[PDB]
């Protein structure tokens, strides 16, 4: 039976880097913002 | 695919960029490049942020030839060589600018 | 402006709004994103056998063996 | 992907497009033409009314509505066939589709946004719809988190202050000073050389005249004195109808009103003096940031010399121990719409949108209730 | 229109137009290597 | 071997670092900011509240609460941002690697303790922590055993009696009238010359005023006949809006009142008297001794010209056939943290640490039985 095997799924890590307000999306979307910097990037990622 | 491109601009502590550089660098005495008013490899701002131009071990200046020797096996013309060199060089001066 | 020069070389390399419109503004980590995508994309249609090199020590030394 | 419109109903131009364009794919005036005669011919495929570039071209058999005034819109019908152009003709493409941004002037009518809201909910179907004020806009096109933004239109002028993105309400100005009364006062100063401009189909010829000669004085009565005694300063314009009129200090008169409101007989201070009394109403701590960041935006802003004059005139306003910049950048007369390419492209403003699953639920008082 | 930049802008520019550059030569190189491999040949399939 | 960190939490600053440093890591002002402001501009990696540096910078955005007035702790989901700021980002320290002492004035609430002790092991979770009064420190700072100290900050004032190492308990007094009620008894007077302070955004300008232009009078009231003949007596400074203000009859009339408090409709008298009555319920062995080591403390006794001020008064009240001496060295605004780092630095000291296993088997009190 395939319930036996138990999937380990890092989706959640690929959807915390790659989706949308992951951690790249909250990059791109700070390069455009006007005066954007490392640390209100590093704000974002505390406060998402 | 995934190339690092933003090595060719940016190097941490005693990085390189990529070895063509260092090679052509190397070859500044070889008449050919007389024109290319090359300079040691810490003269240009892309080489130089790294703090660390010579791989101990390694003749960039013999890495050259072998590169020279292969793009001939390839049939990569000498002119296209050039061409490829003259570029780069024109990358180098560009990066002081 | 570069598109003008003086040898063969130069034109040649930028040969084949627009896709390579956007791509000129495309970010680093945009482009790497895709180009992930492209590599998944390629490998998805195909099936995979895996290798795995390993570096046993840092002296280069014959049959010597780092466990750290 | 179903990115967002960009859509700045404005009042005079719409300027229309997708986000992530860096300018619109449509700029045309948001003019409704109607024919003033009884239409002669029989069989002819008749059209009864014009929207836009057609109103330009046909004025001559005409009658021009504005149906935005002082950014109010106020014929909903009228308001209706300009949107049915946008989507339908201009930018040719079916608006349940996908989410549109709006503009909007500062302190307006509540019933303003509520009646957008509904006809973009139930006529057009639009899935998703937000309003944004026209000066916030400005800020992320001219790269700043800290302004104040001089924001001035065909429809209306306004002041917005901005520190570090909190925007400061009771400071927001604003003025019915605009693009549209320094063009009927182009009029009202023209008939001093004996020239006459007095119908609907002949006003956009004035606002035309005005864009090409048009310059501000550093200083007035100075360059008053000098285009009264030399005509080395006088142009020469061509009429449509190949007549020829000629212009001298008359061409830097109309734009001294936005200085001067007492000239068109307002009370209101107009632009350098609204821009330090709203500067003034923040808070002390801020008013330096300020003092460095002013930005020009919006149309009204184009005349050559104004950046200058704003930063001389200001600093007769400011303290000696000050340093006073005007931003000025040459891209500014679509910088509205330009903010709103990068707002609504802001993965972070992703959450931000009214959904008509929202509005369906919640009924047209949702505006004020959600979004900003 | 035609508008000045900031040195940040400028030197991001000359640094983005170094790094497309370097790419694409990067990518001519790779095409005479593909010229010098390939043959007419119909390839039925292939192992990557 | 483990350090411990020396953190006088005072009032009105915060003073950190390690054991055995000579100045401290960190000095910021004991300071939680919140927005009032709108929030309007979307995506702007806004954060809910500031601590420190960070809430001054950003000061016209805010409100400004300091949680602590009169040495007393009001709100405890403020203060403990402080002590967070402290030690994870300022000093760059967890506090859960080694012990902590910390400070307090005298007099102050039983409670205030039993909070500290319970936030320090509860939720900081410290090793090992002590208290230790203020002005103790002052003495092994300024390299001596016996004393009477006034250690004068923001928010609270104190003497504290100590003959060779030994406490005089019955002959503490402490004094609220602090660096503080100077700045708001500054706003309470420069409302007279016109200028204008009510907001807590502008009250950070109002205590940099005090720090810089003002000094102490010999004598107030040939000064207050001096400031109708004088304008040398008037000093000027720039405000952040560029103002140039200027201010003459109060720089004595406010810095002053720590000499003497009738002004503001309060009984008790001033730091004069309560040094010398602080003397006057010391044991009668000991008064040479201690009119000979006054030790000035915290940064409240600055100001240039106070060491003659205090000379003056308590000679005026005590026989002058007694001798008064006042210890003000430069390094007075720190010496409460110095004097903690030399003290948690002794082999001999290490004994007196209550530690976590103390707390949990006895509860909060403990304070009460193995400190002061």
């Amino acid at each position: 039976p395939w319930t036996l095997i138990d999937f380990y799924d890092n989706q959640p890590c690929i959807n915390l880097i790659e989706s949308k307000l992951g951690i790249l999306d909250l990059l791109d979307e700070e390069c455009k913002m006007p005066k954007g910097t490392d640390d209100t990037w590093a704000q974002k990622l505390y406060n998402t | 695919y995934l190339l690092e491109k933003s090595r060719v601009v940016f190097q941490a502590e005693e990085e390189r960029n990529y070895h063509i550089f260092y090679q052509l660098c190397a070859s500044a005495k070889l008449p050919e490049f007389k024109m290319l008013r090359l300079g040691n490899a810490d003269s240009f701002h892309y080489t130089k942020q790294g703090g660390s131009p010579m791989i101990e071990g390694v003749d960039d200046a013999k890495e050259m030839a072998h590169t020279r020797q292969a793009c001939t096996l390839l049939g990569i013309s000498e002119s296209y060589q050039m061409g490829i060199f003259r570029i780069l060089a024109g990358i180098l001066h560009l990066g002081n600018v | 402006v570069l598109k003008s020069s003086k040898f063969k070389m130069l034109p040649e390399l930028f040969q084949d709004p627009g896709q390579t419109a956007k791509e000129h503004k495309k970010t680093v980590g945009h482009q790497f994103r895709n180009s992930l995508h492209l590599l998944m994309e390629t490998l998805n249609a195909t099936t995979p056998h895996y290798v795995r090199c390993i570096k046993p020590n840092d002296f280069k030394f014959p049959f010597t063996f780092d466990e750290k | 992907e179903t990115t967002a419109l960009v859509c700045d109903n404005g009042s005079g131009l719409v300027k229309a497009g997708f986000a992530g364009d860096d300018a619109p794919r449509a700029v045309f005036p948001s003019i409704v033409g109607r024919p003033r005669h009884q239409g002669v011919m029989v069989g002819m495929g008749q059209k009864d009314s014009y929207v836009g570039d057609e109103a330009q071209s046909k004025r001559g058999i005409l009658t021009l509505k504005y149906p935005i005034e002082h950014g109010i819109i106020t014929n909903w019908d009228d308001m209706e066939k300009i949107w049915h152009h946008t989507f339908y003709n201009e930018l040719r493409v079916a608006p349940e589709e996908h989410p549109t941004l709006l503009t909007e002037a500062p302190l307006n009518p509540k019933a303003n946004r509520e009646k957008m809201t509904q006809i973009m909910f139930e006529t057009f179907n639009v899935p998703a719809m937000y309003v944004a004020i026209q000066a916030v806009l400005s800020l992320y096109a001219s790269g700043r988190t800290t302004g104040i933004v001089l924001d001035s239109g065909d429809g209306v002028t306004h002041n917005v202050p901005i520190y570090e993105g909190y925007a400061l309400p009771h400071a927001i100005m604003r003025l019915d000073l605009a693009g549209r009364d320094l063009t009927d006062y182009l009029m009202k100063i023209l008939t001093e050389r004996g020239y006459s401009f007095v119908t609907t189909a002949e006003r956009e010829i004035v606002r035309d005249i005005k864009e090409k000669l048009c310059y501000v004085a550093l200083d007035f009565e100075n360059e008053m004195a000098t285009a009264a005694s030399s005509s080395s300063l006088e142009k020469s314009y061509e009429l449509p109808d190949g007549q020829v009129i000629t212009i001298g200090n008359e061409r830097f008169r109309c734009p001294e009103t936005l200085f001067q409101p007492s000239f068109i007989g307002m009370e209101s201070a107009g632009i350098h003096e609204t821009t330090y009394n709203s500067i003034m109403k923040c808070d002390i701590d801020i008013r330096k940031d300020l003092y460095a960041n002013n930005v020009m935006s919006g149309g009204t802003t184009m005349y050559p010399g104004i950046a200058d004059r704003m930063q001389k005139e200001i600093t007769a306003l400011a303290p000696s121990t000050m340093k006073i910049k005007i931003i000025a950048p040459p891209e500014r007369k679509y910088s509205v719409w330009i903010g709103g390419s990068i707002l609504a492209s802001l993965s972070t403003f992703q959450q931000m949108w009214i959904t008509k699953q929202e509005y369906d639920e919640a009924g047209p008082s949702i505006v004020h209730r959600k979004c900003f | 229109y035609i508008k000045p930049i900031s040195k940040l802008q400028a030197t991001n520019a000359r640094d983005a137009l170094a790094k497309h550059i370097y790419a694409k030569l990067f990518n001519w190189i790779v095409d005479h290597v593909n010229q010098a491999l390939h043959s007419a040949v119909k390839q039925h399939s292939f192992i990557g």
